[PDB]
């Protein structure tokens, strides 16, 4: 199995895990954690970056000498994608944008780019492809965000039959846009939210790479508890000791989180989901100058 | 043949080197 | 023998006391320091206009490493591994094997320039003048990996700097 | 009484203040502990030599000389006369470098900052001599346990004489800036006074002894290389304060100039290392033409020389004080133990007593007058 | 006196080829001194000497406008000096390569290169030894 | 003044070694064999304690 | 059209302002700091390039790690690095900071400061001469001249 | 015979008394440390960690070893009281960033050559 | 130093000492960078006879 | 004796031998052995219980008055029952002389601290506790001085690994510096340099 | 004499070249692979064989002290040519 791809060492920084991962969109919120988890076990990471290298400067300490290679690419171009995934045996797609741009709308970000990545990964002989899309992604959605997410899911499934699709819902992390977004507001009682910890999603992606029978499966990474939006925002404002983006985001946050009991979740990957209360203090300690919100199950 | 040549002080040594403190007085009562 | 630095007894007559009082009240020594600084302002500075002028160096100066070769063009290194054994920082890794013609040559010769301390022990333990520490010092790098030299890099360095490397060795080999 | 932490050489200092006063001072060291003494046990003596440049990285050749003297004493060999004269010459040059560093950085911490540049020009010149004689500006590794690595290039002595004949006015400009200045005196006079008995008991050495009136110097009392063949005076303080130690260091600069002149005039001819190819390597030509020379070069640069078993404590008068090494050899080419004694350790230990009932700003003056380089403190 | 120093300033301006060359050297080297030309480089570098200046400023180089592959009108560095002029410029010798040139060898580079860090031409380390342990290759003919 | 305790000495808790490097390692106490390439016998005088060989692998960079 | 031209001109002006005023803070950890102080000396005059001498941690632009980083010292280094504003660049000076150097196989030494902070320029030597540190600073200046933030923002 | 020079205690009762004293001191310090260093753990978790660190040495039967361990424990307690330690040092007790090393035979057989 | 006489007088008066006698900038008075070959005499034990190693 | 051999001094040898015999006569309760090196270095081996008396005598006696403590260190010899060897180096300015006092201890037996005799010993003793684990009794403040806070083990013991057990890096997941089991990209090459054909017949040992 | 690998890479003088399936080639994409063009084996192959009329010859590599240790080469075997162990030069007796 290409002997140089055999794991060696003790799973440390200088060890060899046999994983050669190309992580598209690694300069994001989830990309940094994925690259950290991949590099701390000794895997080789190719980081394809669109921005200036200064914005990729923080990824360098995450791996040992030569374990992280940074490469320029363009989403509109197929040759760059081809040359970035030439030698990888794992490809992870984390490309996403929450708003509109005069160069990239939702269809290019969530449909065209994932389709190109999947097609080139299949033509290049990549063994594993991992794709990330929203939990509430449905074709019949009012929002173009989640409609494009669903179309991208279908198209990447068509292009890469053995692709693993992950559908995380409202991940909350130190550098997230869920707890910070609510804490920066300084409407509900019918909408329910099911937030998932950033580290849980990172470990889920890592295990899905490791898991042998998670080839064509579809996962839904969700947290331990379902929260009404009003009391969740109340708890967010209470933890920060505080008294209580154009159109798509408010529509998305007003939508309730779906429930998909038939799909496997984090439990299938041997991960105990972390409740929000434990990490809420960690996230919101920086918004300052106990009575956790009630849940529904 | 060749005669020994290495770094040596010149004949008669070097010139005197001043090392005492020299703090002059400008002069006004 | 020994000296006393601060056992000078000031005079207590009226003239010395008046001089000390005038020094205290009119700040003579502070103005004296001002005069010294003013004098230093009016003399030529010691600055050189880098990178157009360069600081003086000598043939003994030791900077970036290089692997040399004979005038025929065949590399001097015979894989004796004395430079590897003498290296205080363990910055040299060597692997050898017989060549196609049976020559004793290295198939791997790496120097970790982030481990090297630039002591010059390697170039003085070499019996065949193969490894030298040349006069280049402007080889700063944007990544850690490019400071990990292999045999090809050192051979290219030797081919690149051979002219003045040989000139310096000619100038300094009688002291060795 | 509040406890405050002056954190990040690099030093962490835990002090309790009752208003302006200092009640307890606690230096926390180990921020530059690299484990040099343990790493030496894994090297041969020649491989262990370059560690001493990095020990006290302001006075390099003095550490080289102390290590070389210890290894010579254990090996039962002596260096040739020209090697000894070169050693004393470069030791005095190193003393000049160290004292410039100490005085200029002390004044810079006080706030003067002009003599720093004035004298770092001369430091750069002295650096050129190191570069010319060895090929490295700072960590030369020139002085070896058998003598010196190489002989002087043909033009070095003239340039040393030309540099040393103009240095007196540089010291004089420094003294104009600092010696008679009233602000400098009020910053340093009657600060950090230590009595002779307390300085002696606490393990002080160098100026910390001489500043308190104790007439002690290792170059005079226990001379090592050729220091008994040169004449110089030893400045002695009277009050034990920072001002007296500053004066002592300046007068040491002048006496070092005197010794440098004497060393230039009396340089003898001859070889540079012990003519015993089982300790010092043969010349390159001899190695390339003779069989015994090649065998000895091979064995010395792969295994090294075997030192007879025994333990020694060899100390020299480094510019910072008594610098010593306790070297234990089990009979192989790899030292069994190498304890390194630096005066900075004892001086920083005495810092707590030295700063009783002083201002917060006086602690900087005391640290400066101790001249603490944390490479030798932490080792 | 003052008239003499102003006269030497005017001669200094005139010795750079007029006002355009004076301004060019002022904006490229931040220095407008004039010295005797020691030699010319194959890449366009010029080398000047003035023994009346103190040690360190008695030798200098004006870098070329265009080196191997980029415009170095503004982007200059000390790695553009070829080894022979490197030895002369750093005062390792008193003899420029013009008076006596270095020995010529068939393996010495004919075209000096600069420090290529942060460039597609940068050095990438790799292992130079071959594969140590050879795996077994199963036969392609079925066993039964 | 004297405890006069009767128990076998064991300083394991005071050395700072990790727990896995104590009950899993196997030291070997031996007099090293003479190198047959040489006839000298000065390296066969003392006893040596050495640990068992563990895994060594090739670095992906620089090998 | 005109938008890309104007954004490129603004980007060039911002880069020129940034690289013409570099305010460094230096950890005088070990011997390499001495050579740092020789770059500030009259002969080299790091000030004449617009690079001030001993800026404060609050308004520092570039970080020079000049010496050996130990296990007892790494958290302090990272804490100081996190304090720096805006665009911050790190320069690793000497073998000890680059990859551990002569104390690489030591129980109390961090094997390279790039385990703790991201490094932009690696200056090799033991110690690097003030010439070499000046060369590294000028190389960092050229690298800053190369970067292009506003053009990427426009094409984003 | 087997007679040795004491350090602080003469028999196991005094050593046990000193161990109880040290445990009381650490137990009282846990919440103050958790608040002061701005921890991410709870006080119950910190006291559980203290209990685990104590139980790690529960097999010692030598009063000299026990009271030397007690001396060390007071040393780290003194380090923690005076905030000599940074936030990182306190965590070094929890190994939060290390991957879980399995103990069963099959897992060790699969992962590597390590026994 | 190529300094005008008036500037030399001003600097000498301000410092109080004659600066031109001993300047801190190095000039043609230094030694040449290219030197003749040396010879470097041999040590005392380079004899051909009566030089048995057991005696030294 | 040619210029390649370090000359011997016999006057100092005899003086040091006489003074060592003098110290031995005065303090027979503690002194176990006295030696003089071939390079005129006097060392005294004493029982551990006599650290405070003997040192005090050497500090306070009119003939000795060794007022300065040059250095205090420990040497680790694992093959001995008493593992650690405590060495005191003393300097006498009145007589321009140096002496060495040597003592033995093990992992569990403490040593009386000589802070009451020499203040300089204070920090030195701390270092020993930090580097060898030797406990010093009646010390004003005994704690680590060189190693990192919470460092487990004493690095200068001969059985401590050269590279230690843990190494430090930065983790962005926890946003802090963490410690992990040590893994080296290049393991330290161990060189067998000891040669057969012993060098010094003067130090030969009986073949038991 | 620098050869080219079947993939397209350059093979060094030691015979090193990543094969088709080796992932490590990714380190060279968008960058360059450092290969020395001057091969010592080819350069020493083209040297002329020196003719001396003595049964034993001496070789120090040329340059005296700037070469390699002096060695002596026997030329009795007329079948082949005596080769210096250090320099790689060849010597041979004037047969016929
Ligand atoms: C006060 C009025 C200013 C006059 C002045 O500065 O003359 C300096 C003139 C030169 O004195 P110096 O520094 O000892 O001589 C240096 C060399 O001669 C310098 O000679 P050089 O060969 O380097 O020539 C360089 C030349 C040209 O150099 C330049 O390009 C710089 C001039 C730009 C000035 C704006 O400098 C000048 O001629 C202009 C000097 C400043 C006048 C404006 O001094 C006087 O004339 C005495 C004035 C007394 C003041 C107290
Ligand atoms: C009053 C209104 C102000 C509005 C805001 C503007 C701020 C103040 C306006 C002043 C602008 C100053 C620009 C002048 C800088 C040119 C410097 C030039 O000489 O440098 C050279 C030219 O380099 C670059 O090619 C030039 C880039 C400068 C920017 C070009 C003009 C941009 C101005 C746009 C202003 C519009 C403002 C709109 C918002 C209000 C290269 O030097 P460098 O490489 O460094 O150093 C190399 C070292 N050497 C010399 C020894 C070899
Ligand atoms: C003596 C005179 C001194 C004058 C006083 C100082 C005046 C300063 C003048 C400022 C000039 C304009 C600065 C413009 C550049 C600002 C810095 C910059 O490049 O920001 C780029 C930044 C990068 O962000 P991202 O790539 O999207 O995300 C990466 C992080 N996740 O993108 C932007 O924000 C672009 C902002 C729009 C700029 C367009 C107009 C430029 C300003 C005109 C002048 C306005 C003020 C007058
Ligand atoms: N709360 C959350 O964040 C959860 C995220 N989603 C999905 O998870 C994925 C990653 O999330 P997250 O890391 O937070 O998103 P980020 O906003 O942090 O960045 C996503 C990455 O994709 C790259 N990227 C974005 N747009 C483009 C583009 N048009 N062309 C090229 N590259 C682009 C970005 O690089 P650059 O710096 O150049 O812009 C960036 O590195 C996304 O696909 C998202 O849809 C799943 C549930 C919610
Ligand atoms: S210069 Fe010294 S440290 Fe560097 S490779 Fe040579 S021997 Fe090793
Ligand atoms: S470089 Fe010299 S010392 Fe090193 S292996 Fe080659 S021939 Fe031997
Ligand atoms: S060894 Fe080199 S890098 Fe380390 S402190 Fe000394 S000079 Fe600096
Ligand atoms: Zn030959």
């Amino acid at each position: 199995l290409h002997h140089a791809l055999i794991p060696h060492g003790k799973g440390g920084r200088s060890s060899v895990s046999g994983i050669v991962a190309t992580v598209f969109g690694a300069t994001g919120f989830l990309g940094r954690y994925v690259v950290n988890h991949l590099g701390r076990m000794g895997s080789q990471v190719i980081v394809p970056y669109r921005c200036e290298p200064y914005d990729t400067m923080h990824l360098r300490p995450m791996g040992d000498l030569g374990q992280i290679i940074f490469m320029e690419w363009n989403g509109k171009d197929k040759d760059s994608i081809r040359k970035v995934v030439e030698h990888s045996n794992v490809v992870i797609n984390l490309v996403g944008r929450e708003w509109e741009t005069k160069n990239f709308d939702f269809e290019d970000v969530f449909v065209k780019i994932p389709h190109a990545i999947a097609q080139v990964s299949k033509e290049a002989g990549v063994e594993k492809l991992i794709h990330i899309s929203h939990l509430n992604a449905d074709i019949k959605s009012p929002s173009r965000y989640l409609r494009s997410k669903a179309v991208g899911e279908k198209e990447v499934r068509a292009a890469f039959p053995e692709a693993t699709i992950i559908k995380p819902s409202d991940i909350f992390g130190r550098e997230d846009r869920f707890l910070n977004y609510f804490a920066s507001m300084r409407l509900g009682k019918e909408t329910v939210k099911q937030p998932v910890y950033i580290v849980d999603v990172s470990k889920g992606i890592i295990n899905a790479i490791k898991d042998p029978d998670a080839k064509g499966k579809t996962f839904a990474f969700v947290g331990p508890n379902r929260y009404l939006l009003f009391d969740l925002v109340q708890y967010i404002f209470a933890v920060a000791y505080r008294p209580f983006t154009t159109r798509d985001k408010v529509e998305r946050v007003h939508m309730s989180d779906m429930t998909l009991p038939h799909l496997p979740g984090l439990e299938d990957l041997g991960i105990q989901a972390t409740p929000l209360e434990l990490k809420a203090i960690e996230v919101l300690r920086r918004h300052r100058t106990v009575k956790p919100a009630k849940t529904v199950n | 043949a060749s005669k020994v040549k290495q770094d040596m002080p010149p004949p008669g040594g070097y010139g005197p080197i001043d090392y005492k403190r020299n703090l002059p007085r400008r002069g006004l009562s | 023998t020994y000296k006393f630095v601060n056992m000078r007894e000031p005079s207590m007559d009226m003239k010395s006391v008046t001089d000390r009082a005038a020094q205290t009240l009119l700040w003579t020594e502070l103005v004296r320091g001002l005069g010294m600084t003013l004098s230093y302002l009016f003399r030529e500075p010691a600055t050189i206009n880098y990178p157009f002028e360069k600081g003086p160096l000598s043939p003994r100066f030791r900077g970036e490493h290089a692997l040399r070769r004979y005038p025929s063009g065949e590399e001097r290194c015979i894989a004796c591994k004395l430079c590897e054994a003498v290296c205080p920082a363990q910055a040299i890794t060597i692997e050898a094997e017989p060549r196609a013609d049976g020559s004793r040559r290295t198939t791997r010769y790496d120097i970790d320039m982030t481990k090297c301390i630039y002591c010059g022990f390697c170039q003085e333990a070499c019996p065949v003048d193969a490894i030298v520490e040349g006069p280049n010092f402007e080889f700063s790098t944007e990544t850690h990996e490019e400071l990990l030299y292999n045999k090809e890099k050192l051979l290219n360095n030797g081919d690149k700097w051979e002219a003045e490397i040989a000139a310096n060795i000619q100038a300094d080999y009688l002291y060795r | 009484n509040l406890t405050l932490n002056f954190g990040p050489g690099v030093l962490r200092l835990v002090m309790e203040l009752s208003g302006e006063m200092v009640r307890k001072c606690d230096p926390h060291i180990g921020l530059l502990h690299r484990g040099t003494e343990k790493l030496i046990e894994y090297k041969t003596y020649l491989q262990a030599l370059p560690y001493f440049d990095r020990l006290d990285y302001v006075s390099m050749m003095c550490n080289e000389q102390a290590y070389s003297l210890a290894v010579e004493k254990l090996l039962n060999i002596q260096p040739p006369p020209r090697a000894q004269w070169i050693r004393v010459l470069f030791g005095e040059i190193t003393r000049l470098l160290n004292h410039i560093m100490a005085v200029t950085t002390h004044a810079l911490d006080i706030g003067a900052m002009t003599p720093f540049f004035w004298m770092f020009e001369e430091r750069e010149k002295m650096f050129e001599f190191y570069e010319r004689v060895s090929g490295a500006r700072m960590h030369a590794a020139y002085i070896r346990p058998g003598g010196v690595h190489q002989d002087l290039p043909l033009g070095l002595l003239d340039d040393i004489y030309e540099f040393s004949k103009n240095f007196s006015f540089r010291i004089d400009e420094l003294e104009e800036m600092l010696t008679n200045n009233r602000i400098w005196r009020n910053r340093t006079v009657d600060i950090g006074v230590v009595t002779a008995e307390d300085a002696l008991n606490y393990g002080f050495s160098g100026v910390m002894l001489r500043g308190s009136g104790i007439q002690w110097d290792l170059r005079k009392t226990q001379p090592y290389d050729v220091y008994d063949q040169v004449e110089f005076d030893v400045p002695i303080g009277s009050r034990g304060d920072c001002y007296d130690r500053y004066l002592c260091r300046v007068e040491e600069m002048r006496q070092s100039l005197r010794i440098i002149s004497q060393c230039l005039n009396k340089m003898p001819p001859g070889e540079i290392k012990v003519d015993d190819a089982k300790v010092s390597p043969p010349k390159r030509a001899e190695m390339k033409t003779s069989m015994e020379s090649l065998i000895h070069h091979f064995k010395l640069y792969t295994e090294g020389y075997q030192v007879p078993p025994g333990a020694t404590y060899t100390a020299i008068e480094a510019p910072k004080g008594e610098f010593g090494v306790y070297l234990v050899s089990d009979g192989s080419s790899r030292p069994y133990r190498c304890k390194i004694k630096a005066p900075g350790f004892a001086h920083l230990a005495g810092l707590d007593k030295m700063s009783k009932g002083h201002m917060l700003a006086d602690v900087v003056a005391i640290i400066g007058t101790q001249d603490i380089v944390f490479g030798e403190v932490d080792r | 006196e003052l008239v003499q120093v102003l006269r030497r300033g005017l001669q200094q301006v005139s010795g750079h080829g007029g006002l355009r060359g004076y301004l060019r050297v002022l904006f490229r080297a931040n220095d407008v001194r004039v010295g005797t030309l020691v030699g010319e480089d194959k890449y366009g570098n010029k080398y000047y000497e003035d023994n009346k200046q103190f040690f360190g400023r008695h030798r200098w180089v004006i870098y070329t406008t265009e080196m191997n592959g980029r415009d170095t009108f503004w982007d200059v560095d000390g790695s553009m000096v070829p080894p022979e002029w490197h030895r002369w410029l750093h005062c390792m010798t008193d003899d420029p390569p013009t008076t006596k040139p270095p020995t010529a060898r068939k393996y010495i580079w004919t075209n000096h290169k600069f420090n290529v860090s942060g460039t597609p031409q940068q050095y990438v380390p790799y292992s130079t030894t071959r594969k140590k342990i050879q795996e077994w290759v199963p036969p392609s003919t079925p066993y039964k | 003044q004297l405890i006069a305790v009767d128990e076998k000495l064991d300083i394991t808790t005071l050395t700072g070694v990790p727990e896995e490097h104590i009950k899993t390692r196997k030291v070997r106490i031996f007099v090293p064999a003479r190198n047959n390439m040489q006839s000298g016998v000065n390296n066969t005088k003392k006893w040596k304690m050495e640990f068992d060989t563990r895994e060594r692998w090739e670095n992906p960079l620089m090998g | 059209s005109r938008g890309e031209y104007v954004v490129a001109k603004l980007d060039d002006l911002v880069n020129w302002a940034r690289r013409s005023s570099l305010w460094p803070m230096t950890f005088g950890l070990a011997c390499c700091a001495v050579e740092m102080m020789h770059m500030a000396a009259p002969r080299y005059d790091m000030d004449r390039f617009g690079v001030v001498f001993r800026a404060s941690p609050r308004q520092s632009d570039v970080m020079i790690v000049a010496g050996t980083l130990t296990n007892k010292m790494a958290p302090a280094l990272r804490k100081v690095y996190d304090q720096m504003p805006e665009p911050r660049y790190v320069v690793s000076m000497g073998s000890c900071a680059n990859g551990g150097g002569y104390y690489h196989y030591s129980y109390s030494v961090v094997r390279g400061c790039d385990r703790i902070v991201p490094v932009d320029i690696y200056v090799p030597g033991c110690p690097p001469t003030a010439e070499a540190l000046l060369y590294g600073i000028l190389q960092l200046q050229r690298k800053i001249k190369r970067e292009k933030r506003l053009r990427i923002w426009y094409r984003r | 015979g087997t007679s040795v020079k004491p350090i602080f205690s003469r028999d196991m009762n005094e050593a046990k008394r000193r161990v109880r004293e040290l445990y009381r001191a650490w137990y009282r310090e846990v919440p103050n440390t958790v608040h002061l260093f701005q921890l991410d753990i709870s006080v119950k978790q910190g006291r559980d960690k203290v209990r685990e660190m104590f139980m790690k040495n529960a097999h010692v039967t030598d009063p000299r070893v026990v009271d030397l361990l007690v001396i060390k424990g007071k040393m780290e307690l003194e380090e923690t009281i005076n905030v000599w330690k940074q936030r990182t040092h306190i965590m070094r007790f929890f190994h939060e960033t290390e991957a879980p090393r399995p103990t069963d035979f099959l897992s060790k057989f699969y992962v590597g050559h390590d026994p | 130093a190529s300094a005008t006489r008036v500037i030399q007088l001003l600097r000498n008066w301000a410092s109080g000492r004659d600066l031109q006698a001993k300047l801190q900038l190095r000039y043609q008075e230094i030694s040449k960078r290219t030197q003749p070959p040396p010879k470097l005499p041999v040590g005392p034990s380079h004899k051909l006879s009566n030089n048995y190693y057991c005696t030294r | 004796t040619r210029p390649t051999i370090r000359p011997r001094n016999d006057v100092v040898h005899k003086q040091l031998s006489a003074f060592g015999q003098y110290v031995a006569e005065i303090l027979p309760k503690y002194v176990q052995q006295v030696q003089v090196s071939c390079f005129n270095e006097l060392e005294i081996f004493i029982h551990p219980d006599g650290v405070i008396p003997v040192l005090t005598f050497l500090r306070d006696h009119t003939n000795a008055q060794f007022k300065s403590l040059a250095d205090l260190t420990a040497v680790d010899v694992p093959t001995r029952q008493n593992r650690f060897e405590i060495v005191y180096n003393l300097l006498s300015l009145r007589f321009n002389s140096r002496i060495r006092v040597k003592t033995y201890t093990d992992e569990l037996t403490p040593i009386e601290s000589s802070v009451t005799v020499y203040k300089a010993a204070n920090w030195y003793e701390r270092e020993i506790w930090d580097m060898f684990g030797v406990f010093f009794a009646n010390h004003p403040d005994l704690r680590r001085i060189l190693t990192d806070y919470g460092f487990e083990g004493h690095p200068f013991r001969k059985d401590f690994p050269l590279s230690g057990y843990v190494e430090l890096r930065y983790d962005d997941e926890v946003k802090r510096v963490v410690a992990e089991p040590v893994e080296l990209a290049q393991e330290f090459r161990k060189f067998d340099l000891n040669s057969p054909w012993e060098a010094f017949p003067a130090y030969r040992q009986p073949p038991e | 004499g620098v050869r080219t690998s079947p993939t397209g890479e350059k093979v060094t003088h030691t015979g090193q070249a990543y094969d088709d399936g080796d992932y490590r080639r990714v380190r060279f994409s968008d960058r360059q692979k450092e290969v020395n063009e001057n091969f010592a084996i080819d350069l020493i192959a083209e040297q002329p064989v020196s003719e001396v009329g003595s049964r034993v010859i001496s070789c120090d590599g040329g340059g005296g002290a700037l070469g390699h240790p002096r060695v002596y080469i026997n030329l009795d075997k007329e079948t082949k040519t005596g080769t210096c162990g250090y320099c790689g030069l060849q010597f041979r007796q004037p047969h016929h």
